[PDB]
């Protein structure tokens, strides 16, 4: 009884795994 | 096809995802009856994960629940508390945290 | 003192709390509608219950479990409500502009 | 595992059922 994922919009953009240490990618902390 | 890592299905697991100038954090949980059971054929189920988030990502300001072959997804949102306090780097790029955290719900 | 919910059956309530009318849609998950519950009194207060918690928390929506039900309330836009006029007696009220979808499983 | 609803907020308020021709509601169009 719920909706197909199929009727929905889709995000089709480019999407990447942000994973620090790696393809440019870092995190830190602030104050 | 797929542009993301394999999701860790049937475990749960936080993802961080860079799209465009900005990162999304995602959480993703597994219900009572999809956690017992496991399928061996992960790869239809994998790409039913990832196509799972982008309908999330395409419908940020209207999350409804939705059916997959094998899953039902209810999608929500929270705030991304002290997201204030994280920095996020593409090279030089400062990306934008997108200020709310999207759990899945997978049923 | 609310009229008893339509269990197991699909239903859309109108409910009227402080200046707001507020239009509520309860559904039932394949589980719960094959099989059926006895003692309905019980389960129209969890149901109360749950609205009650959902008018607590409108900005901050979150799934639950009752003691017979897992709740995912969802909020939709309210359409076609900007040409309609709630009163009470003399008392203008105000549409709550969005639906609240209780999706029981 | 999802949380109980008895570990959340509740509107504890007035709650009535919106029923036009009772309890003096009304509902119209333009």
């Amino acid at each position: 009884g719920y909706i197909s994922i199929d009727a929905m919009k889709k995000f089709l953009g480019e999407l990447h795994d942000f994973i620090p240490g790696t393809s440019g990618y870092l995190a830190y902390h602030v104050q | 096809s797929m542009s993301l890592k394999p999701f860790t299905y049937p475990f749960p697991e936080t993802r961080f995802l860079h799209a465009g100038p900005n990162v999304y954090k995602f959480k993703i949980r597994y219900g009572k009856s999809i956690r017992g059971e496991e399928i061996e054929n992960k790869e239809v189920i994998t790409q039913e994960l990832e196509d799972s988030v982008r309908v999330v990502l395409g419908n940020l300001d209207n999350l409804q629940p939705f059916a997959t072959e094998h899953f039902i997804v209810f999608p929500y949102k929270s705030k991304w508390e002290r997201v204030s306090h994280l920095k996020f780097k593409h090279g030089e790029i400062i990306l934008i945290p997108y200020p709310f955290v999207f759990t899945l719900y997978v049923e």
